[PDB]
């Protein structure tokens, strides 16, 4: 859909205008869920190699958590960037084409006739 | 006013107190049946005071003491109706029940579950006085189904016997066939008169009352063992003799007759309902008294006797004499 | 007893054959009463609605529905 | 603590309860702005609810 | 609603970190604490629902189902800890984790503000239920029962997915609070006919509708006791909840789309009740009675009057408690005689008198004895269906004969008559079992004192 | 069966008797509220619209 | 013959090793404490305090209010000669009908 | 209990009828 | 107590006790026993409880909802205004329900109080009941379980079109 937008500046994971956006917090609940996915990957990695699940290799579990939070932070940055580009293109297109987007005259319900269907 | 309503509710609460005593127990009882007999005798004595001060002035009232549930236009309340029918039937029922329980302390003496038996017999008495004192159809249906279920549990008392369980399930079957018409009548009154209370039914005074009266006649056919739905009352003799003496002779089986008497301002203005009650009652009192001529079990003969008398009660409702029918109940 | 319950419960479909008798009994007892109560309740509600929208049904105190 | 396992579910209530209160401050766009309940603030009052 | 979601999730480390003798006691204790906390949802108003956030809200329809859901988990833990005593410890924790996960999915199924999140939770409840049936069921046919339970539901629900995404694309939203105000009338067209079928048939399967009920006398029968409790008491009621949410959008086409299905229930509750007269399997009798009771809820939701919705939600809560207690009674006999055949163990009132008193009480609530909320829901549905069409009282009243006739037959065959001679392992009633029967029956009897909390958003 | 009914009544009454004693002491000594017209310019709290003290405490503490 | 299978184990009776068993667990201390947990947190906590909580709900769905408010409005319109209720919910002045 | 004591399909050959009658614990002439 | 205007009772006329026989009735002696044994100790207990009330006097209030704009002057699909219109309409609907309940209580209390001549002596309560049931039925009947102010406005506009057509054909 938006493939012509990111074609003049190709293969850019986060462009410069993405720095105009507020970055996700470190207490982003999406980022905390990705850290929980890292913790689950650590527990499954202990389980498949028959280690004690909660105890064995805390350095490995912590690197799982760190790696998922590290990748997921940039993935959330790019997510917020692409939705920002989506809405920017939408609003610029609505502004540049007023003839396709007229203001609908909103009628109050004193004029608006609705057909009554009795439940009996 | 303060004496009447107080002793009215004292009768019902006093009858409920041995149920709390048998449910809150630890010990083997120091003659719990004597306790229930003393309780019902004193409830009779207590209920005689509102009866006498009804005889003095005709004093009737309604104790709508507990708001239960308001379904948008239907305010269901714990509403008791102390009129002529309650004021005469409650002492007669309590007096008969006191006699049945002092009989039961002799008859059921070999029974190792005598406390369960007196508990069940008192639960019947409580449900019957919920029936006869009710002001709305929901509370009357509570008492109605309550005397039906205590009828089940007291017919099927000796539950290792196949025929007792069969007779009890038969009584349930015929009374639910009557309950079809009872719930028909409740549906008609709710949809057409917006009420289950008797007062608004009597004050709106509906003219096209064929269908709710047919429902009430079906409910009385089920409950008072009229023709078509009769044989559960002769089957009901399989329970013990205090059960057949209290419930299935004198107190339970008049509840359909009592239901049609309770709706006398509607049966007095409907000649077709009177003709249906008249023909049904005459059919029942012919058929059961004819069946009684050649029976050999004595309890079957007295059960056909009481069903013939219920047919006579239905006859005298059918000739627009509800107070003579209620007098014949009490007699 | 176990043999009786297995015949009453699990043996019924592996010894079923769709033939003339079972098809006529399944159409007579399966969709027959549905058609019957459909036309009864449909005729009743058409009659009632036709009376209501003509101002003919006595609906004087009917406010609980 | 020897019975630290009996605070997992209760604190998980309280923390959850906390977040609901923290959620309500993010839904305060019409606080004292509804046509039904708007009014003047009392003295020593800065918000009409929390 | 996050104050109930997070304790339910903290039940997972509570059960996976408990000592090996402690995983039933701790989960039972803290799930009872969550069930005590569930009563804060009774902050309801006469006009406005209790609208927590963008994601969660709770009116007076979702609130009793939430209280019943959060109350059912400790009772399932009590019911299921006996037959899993010799079970492996990690599989025992997996069983408890599936019940916890199912409670978690249900309590945000009922509070889902938006309908596709309702759909995701509504279909997320399949997977723990499927795993519980097919893993901890007792017989061979648990696998086929899991297949039927999965594939009636998904064949119903994937057109619901398509229809809800269509509503999302047309109305712009699937917020129920938005769709209370932006709901457009649905005219007569074939497109709107299949719109109606796609919006309704998933919940028709989950109720179940008669003719689509075939998954249930396997899935309720082949399951273990916690599976039968959650299937009867909660998971049937997702269909009625979803119908009461979705028939807002389906007017006025419902007024002539309801006609076949109403027939399918008004005759079907005659059939399945009749089927309960000849069931040799006691647990299958309770399953077919559940179909028979939910047919009235189907009729009451399709006729869409206020008395009908009040009776339908009262009958859903009442049937949840009653059918859960009936399955627990059937399991209390199955744990002794090791057969679900009803004619095998007879005369049990001579041997177990207090348990026979519990049988009596659950039978009386099954046959809608007043003033129980079984009779309140039954009665309000009968009132509204009489106002719908006056002839329906026949099919109501005949139902109320047969509903008595299997309820006491179940009481007479199991508890009355001569006891079976060759059965001699009939132990006395355990304290856990009588506790289970009382924790079903005593809320069901106390709700008659204050029934207005289980009468829906339009009490 | 007797042990179950003894323990059932014991653990019901264990908190039921203090709850009944507490409700009686609230109704007697603390007592029920009184309906009044709202004073001019006074904005009541949301728990000041209820009659019984336990309902006022529930609407103030939890709801 | 058929394969190597463990035979059907006999059903345990909890009353043999523990005649005071509540049927929760085969360890008697765990059994009695599971009994106390179920009975306390089920009956003493959820049932008793739960029925006390439900009994004192602060005007559940504003029904009592709506009684008292109705007692205002009837008293306003029995006194001022107004009808008790209009058949029109909304003012007919503020409604535009489609003309014909 | 096992497979050959459960109910099966309709017997057509007389040996299948005899095995069915032996399964249901009754005579072939009465089966 | 309550307001005697919204819950009316006519004045009670009891006749004077005029005994003809010389037998003393048990009712007066039992009324004296109910005064001595029952009414006075209950009165003393209620006086004690009421003094304990008066030691700490405090109040609750009746909530007043100011009128927000109704559904007729809300723009279509504008949820912030038609939300308030719908909530106001639901509260008015619940209050109209309670009004119909008050008039039902008046009617039933009149029937029991007038006793045997209730059909003659309760024509006013019957007429007020008929008017308020007619108004409630014209306002809220047949809206369905999914009723709203939009459904009620559509029913009112259908009734007004029918009345305008019936007036135009009768001219
Ligand atoms: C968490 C979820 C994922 C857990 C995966 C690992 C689980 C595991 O290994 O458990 C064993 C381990 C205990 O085992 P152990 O005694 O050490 O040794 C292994 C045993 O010997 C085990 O004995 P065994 O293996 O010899 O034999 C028994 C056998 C028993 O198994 C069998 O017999 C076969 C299976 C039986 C039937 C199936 C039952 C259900 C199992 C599958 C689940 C299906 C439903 C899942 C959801 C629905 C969708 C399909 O197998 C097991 O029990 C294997 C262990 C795994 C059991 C649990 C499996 C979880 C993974 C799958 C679910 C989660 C991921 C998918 C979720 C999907 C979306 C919701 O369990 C735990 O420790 C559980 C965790 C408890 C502590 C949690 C602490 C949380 C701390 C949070 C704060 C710190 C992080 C901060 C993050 C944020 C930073 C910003
Ligand atoms: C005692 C032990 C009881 C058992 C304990 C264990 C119970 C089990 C565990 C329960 C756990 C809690 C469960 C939740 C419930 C919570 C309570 C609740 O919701 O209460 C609601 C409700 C309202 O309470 P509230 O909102 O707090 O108070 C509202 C008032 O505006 C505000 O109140 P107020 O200020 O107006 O009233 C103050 C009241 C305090 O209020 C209370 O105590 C009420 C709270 C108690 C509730 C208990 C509920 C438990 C169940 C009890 C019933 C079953 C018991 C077992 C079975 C017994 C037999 C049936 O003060 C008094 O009671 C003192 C007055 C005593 C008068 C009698 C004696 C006077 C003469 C004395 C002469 C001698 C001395 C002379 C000199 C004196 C010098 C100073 O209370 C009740 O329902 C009370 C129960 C009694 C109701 C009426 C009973 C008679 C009705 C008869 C006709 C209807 C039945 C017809 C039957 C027909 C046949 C079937
Ligand atoms: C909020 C405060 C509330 C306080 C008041 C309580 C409100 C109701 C709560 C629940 C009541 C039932 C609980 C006890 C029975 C269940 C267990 C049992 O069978 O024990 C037998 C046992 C005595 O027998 P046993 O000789 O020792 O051994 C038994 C034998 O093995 C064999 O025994 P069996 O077969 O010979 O005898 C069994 C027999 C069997 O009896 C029958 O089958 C006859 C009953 C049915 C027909 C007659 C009644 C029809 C309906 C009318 C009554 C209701 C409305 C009345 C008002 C006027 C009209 C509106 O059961 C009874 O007679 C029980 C009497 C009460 C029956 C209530 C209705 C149950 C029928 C089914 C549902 C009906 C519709 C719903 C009604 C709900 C009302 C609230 O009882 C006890 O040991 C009592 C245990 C503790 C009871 C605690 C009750 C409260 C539970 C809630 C706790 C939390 C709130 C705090 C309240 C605390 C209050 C102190
Ligand atoms: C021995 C123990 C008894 C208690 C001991 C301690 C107290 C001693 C005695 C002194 C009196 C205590 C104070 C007075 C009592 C309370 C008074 C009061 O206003 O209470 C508030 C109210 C009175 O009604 P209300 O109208 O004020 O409030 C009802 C609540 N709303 C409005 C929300 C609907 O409640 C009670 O009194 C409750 C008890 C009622 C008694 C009867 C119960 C019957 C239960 C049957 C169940 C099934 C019925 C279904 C069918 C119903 C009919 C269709
Ligand atoms: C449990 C088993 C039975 C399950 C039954 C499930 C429901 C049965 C009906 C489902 C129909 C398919 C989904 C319809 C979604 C409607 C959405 C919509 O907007 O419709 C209007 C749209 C209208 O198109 P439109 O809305 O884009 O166009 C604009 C509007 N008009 C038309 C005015 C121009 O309908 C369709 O496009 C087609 C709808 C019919 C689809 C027919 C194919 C499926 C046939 C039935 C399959 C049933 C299940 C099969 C599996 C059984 C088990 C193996
Ligand atoms: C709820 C949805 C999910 C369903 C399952 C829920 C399971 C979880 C359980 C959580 C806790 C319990 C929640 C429900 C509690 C229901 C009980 C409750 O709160 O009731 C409030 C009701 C409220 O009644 P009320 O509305 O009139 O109260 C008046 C309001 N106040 C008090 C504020 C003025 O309490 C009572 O009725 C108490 C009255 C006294 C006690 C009852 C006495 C009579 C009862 C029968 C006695 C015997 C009579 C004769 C019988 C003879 C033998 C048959
Ligand atoms: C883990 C992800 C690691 C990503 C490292 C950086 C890679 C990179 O720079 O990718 C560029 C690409 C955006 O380039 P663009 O031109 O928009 O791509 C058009 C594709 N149709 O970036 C992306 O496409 C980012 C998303 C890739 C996700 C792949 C794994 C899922
Ligand atoms: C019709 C008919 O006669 O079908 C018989 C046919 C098999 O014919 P057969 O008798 O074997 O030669 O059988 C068939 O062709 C199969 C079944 C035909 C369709 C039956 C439709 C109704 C089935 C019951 C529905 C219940 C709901
Ligand atoms: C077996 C298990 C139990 C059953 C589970 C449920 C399965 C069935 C679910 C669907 C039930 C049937 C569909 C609902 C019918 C509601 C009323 C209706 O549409 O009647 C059929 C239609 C009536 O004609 P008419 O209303 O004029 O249609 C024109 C519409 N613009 O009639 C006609 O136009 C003639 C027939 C046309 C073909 C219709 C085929 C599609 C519907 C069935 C699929």
């Amino acid at each position: 859909m938006m493939t012509g937008r990111q074609a003049r500046a190709p293969l850019q994971f986060l462009p410069d205008e993405a720095r105009s956006l507020p970055p996700p917090k470190l207490t982003d609940p999406r980022l905390a869920y990705i850290g929980f996915l890292g913790y689950c990957s650590g527990l499954i990695d202990n389980a498949i190699r028959r280690r004690p699940v909660l105890s064995a290799g805390l350095h490995r579990q912590f690197l799982y958590i760190t790696s998922f939070v590290f990748v997921g932070y940039y993935l959330l940055k790019r997510q917020d960037y692409m939705y920002a580009v989506r809405d920017h293109d939408m609003f610029s297109y609505i502004k540049s084409h007023p003839e396709d987007f007229p203001e609908k005259d909103k009628k109050t319900y004193r004029e608006v006739f609705e057909e009554f269907h009795p439940v009996r | 006013m303060n004496l009447f309503s107080s002793l009215t509710l004292v009768t019902l609460i006093l009858l409920t107190m041995p149920i709390a005593a048998i449910n809150f127990n630890t010990h083997k009882f120091t003659n719990y049946p004597l306790y229930v007999k003393t309780t019902i005798s004193c409830a009779f004595i207590t209920s005689m005071i509102p009866t006498m001060m009804f005889i003095h002035t005709g004093q009737e009232m309604i104790i709508s003491n507990w708001h239960w549930l308001t379904i948008q236009t239907l305010k269901l309340s714990l509403s008791f109706k102390m009129d002529f029918f309650s004021m005469m039937f409650v002492p007669v029922a309590l007096f008969v029940t006191w006699s049945i329980m002092e009989f039961s302390m002799w008859y059921m003496h070999s029974d190792p579950n005598i406390n369960q038996f007196f508990k069940y017999l008192l639960l019947f008495l409580i449900t019957m006085l919920i029936l006869v004192t009710a002001n709305n159809l929901f509370q009357l249906f509570i008492g109605w189904e309550g005397v039906g279920i205590m009828s089940f549990l007291l017919i099927g008392w000796w539950y290792g016997r196949t025929d007792a369980n069969t007779a009890a399930l038969q009584a349930i079957l015929y009374n639910r066939i009557g309950d079809i018409g009872f719930i028909l009548a409740m549906a008609w009154f709710l949809i057409n008169l917006n009420t289950w209370d008797l007062q608004q039914i009597f004050m709106l005074n509906p003219n096209d009352s064929n269908l709710p009266l047919m429902g009430l006649i079906l409910a009385a056919t089920g409950k008072s063992a009229q023709f078509g739905l009769h044989p559960w009352l002769p089957s009901a003799m399989e329970g013990p003799t205090p059960v057949s003496a209290l419930l299935h002779s004198s107190t339970m089986v008049v509840a359909g007759i009592f239901l049609l008497i309770r709706f006398y301002p509607l049966t007095e203005n409907n000649k077709f309902g009177q003709s249906i009650m008249l023909c049904l009652g005459a059919m029942t009192t012919l058929f059961t008294a004819m069946c009684a001529l050649t029976q050999n079990d004595i309890k079957k003969i007295i059960a056909f006797s009481t069903s013939s008398q219920l047919g006579l009660m239905m006859v005298t409702i059918g000739i627009n004499q509800p107070h003579l029918a209620f007098l014949h109940i009490c007699t | 007893l176990i043999r009786w319950t297995c015949a009453r419960s699990a043996n019924v479909y592996p010894n079923f054959r769709p033939n003339t008798k079972t098809s006529l009994l399944g159409a007579l007892f399966g969709i027959g009463p549905l058609i019957f109560w459909y036309y009864v309740f449909k005729t009743d509600r058409d009659r009632k609605e036709k009376l209501i929208q003509e101002g003919k049904l006595d609906r004087t105190f009917n406010i609980s529905y | 603590r020897d019975h630290w396992i009996h605070v997992l579910v209760p604190v998980g209530f309280v923390f959850g309860y906390y977040l609901d209160r923290k959620n309500d401050e993010k839904l305060a766009a019409f606080r004292n702005k509804s046509l039904l309940y708007k009014r003047e603030l009392k003295p020593q009052e800065e918000v009409t609810w929390k | 609603m996050l104050k109930y979601i997070i304790p339910t999730m903290m039940l997972m480390p509570l059960t996976w970190l408990s000592k090996n003798s402690m995983i039933w006691i701790n989960t039972t204790l803290h799930s009872l604490l969550i069930s005590l906390t569930s009563l804060l949802l009774l902050n309801q108003f006469g006009d406005n629902s209790l609208n927590f956030s963008l994601t969660f809200f709770s009116d007076s329809l979702s609130t009793p189902l939430l209280i019943l859901t959060m109350w059912l988990l400790p009772l399932m833990l009590m019911a299921s800890q006996h037959h899993l005593s010799k079970e492996n410890l990690a599989r025992k924790k997996l069983f408890i984790s599936m019940l916890i996960l199912l409670q978690l999915f249900l309590i945000m199924t009922f509070t889902a503000t938006e309908l596709i999140f309702f759909y995701i939770m509504f279909e997320a409840t399949l997977v723990p239920t499927l795993i519980i049936i097919t893993r901890w069921g007792n017989q061979t046919e648990r696998l086929n029962a899991g297949l039927y339970f999965l594939f009636y539901t998904l064949a119903g629900s994937l057109p619901l997915l398509v229809a809800l995404i269509y509503i999302q694309n047309t109305m712009g939203s699937l917020n129920f609070l938005i769709l209370q105000y932006w709901v457009q009338p649905m005219p007569n067209s074939w497109s709107n006919t299949f719109m109606w079928l796609a919006c309704m048939m998933a919940f028709m399967v989950k109720m179940p509708l008669y003719g689509l009920h075939l998954w249930l006398p396997k899935a309720h029968v082949e399951a273990p006791i916690a599976g039968s409790m959650v299937l009867a008491a909660i998971l049937l009621k997702l269909g009625g909840y979803g119908m009461m949410r979705i028939t807002l959008l389906l007017n006025p086409i419902t007024d002539f789309m309801a006609y076949p299905f109403i027939m399918l229930s008004l005759w079907g509750m005659i059939m399945t009740s009749s089927i309960c007269l000849r069931q040799t399997d006691l647990k299958s009798l309770i399953a077919y009675s559940s179909v028979s009771h939910m047919a009235l809820v189907i009729v009451a939701i399709l006729i869409q009057t206020p008395w009908s919705y009040m009776g339908a939600t009262a009958l859903m809560i009442a049937h949840g408690l009653t059918s859960s207690m009936l399955f627990c009674l059937a399991n209390s006999n199955y744990e002794r005689v090791h057969s679900r055949t009803m004619i095998l163990a007879r005369g049990l009132q001579t041997l177990l008198p207090l348990m026979a008193a519990w049988w009596l009480l659950a039978s009386l609530t099954n046959l809608a004895l007043p003033p129980s909320i079984n009779l309140i829901g039954e009665l309000f549905v009968v009132m509204s269906t009489f106002s719908w069409s006056n002839i329906t009282i026949i099919l109501m009243g005949l139902n109320m004969v047969i509903t008595a006739l299997y309820s006491l037959y179940m009481l007479i065959t199991t508890q009355r008559g001569k006891h079976t001679h060759h059965i001699n392992n009939i132990l006395p009633s355990f304290t856990r079992e009588n506790a289970l029967m009382s924790l079903h029956m005593l809320p069901l009897l106390l709700l008659s004192l204050n029934p207005k909390i289980i009468l829906g958003p339009l009490y | 069966d007797k042990r179950f009914l003894k323990l059932l009544r014991f653990y019901i009454l264990l908190t039921g008797i203090p709850v009944v004693i507490g409700i009686t002491l609230i109704n007697v000594f603390i007592g029920e509220a009184e309906l009044a017209e709202i004073p001019e310019g006074y904005v009541p709290e949301h728990w000041e619209y209820f009659k019984h003290p336990i309902s006022r405490w529930i609407a103030r503490t939890f709801f | 013959l058929r394969w190597q299978e463990d035979p059907e184990p006999e059903d345990e009776n909890l009353y043999e090793k523990n005649p005071d068993s509540h049927g929760y667990d085969k360890d008697p201390a765990v059994d009695v404490w599971n009994m106390r947990v179920v009975f306390f947190f089920g009956f003493s906590i959820v049932l008793v305090l739960g029925s006390t909580f439900v009994a004192y709900l602060p005007d559940y769905r504003m029904q009592e209010w709506a009684r008292r408010e109705a007692e205002r409005l009837v008293k306003y319109r029995e006194a001022h000669g107004l009808p008790l209720m209009e058949s029109n919910c909304f003012d007919p002045s503020k409604i535009q009908l489609p003309e014909d | 209990i096992t497979k050959d004591m459960l109910p099966g399909p309709y017997p057509k050959t007389p040996e299948e009828r005899a095995a069915a009658a032996k399964k249901y614990n009754m005579r072939v002439e009465d089966y | 107590s309550w307001d005697k205007d919204v819950y009316p009772e006519p004045p009670r006329r009891t006749p004077a006790p005029s005994p003809q026989t010389s037998l003393p009735n048990p009712i007066t002696y039992l009324t004296k026993a109910f005064d001595l044994l029952v009414d006075r100790p209950v009165t003393l207990v209620r006086e004690f409880i009421e003094r304990q009330h008066a030691k700490n006097k405090y109040y609750y209030y009746h909530r007043e909802f100011r009128r927000v704009p109704d559904i007729t002057e809300c723009h279509e699909k504008d949820v912030l205004c038609m939300f308030e219109a719908e909530m106001q309409w639901k509260r008015d609907y619940k209050v109209d329900q309670e009004i119909v309940n008050i008039i039902q209580e008046r009617l039933k209390a009149c029937q029991q109080r007038e006793g045997e001549s209730h059909r003659q002596n309760c024509a006013k309560e019957l007429q007020q009941f008929t008017q308020v049931v007619k108004a409630y039925q014209d306002r809220y009947h047949d809206l369905g379980a999914h009723y709203s102010a939009r459904k009620c406005l559509a029913k009112q506009k259908q009734r007004m079109l029918a009345e305008r057509k019936a007036t135009k054909e009768a001219a």
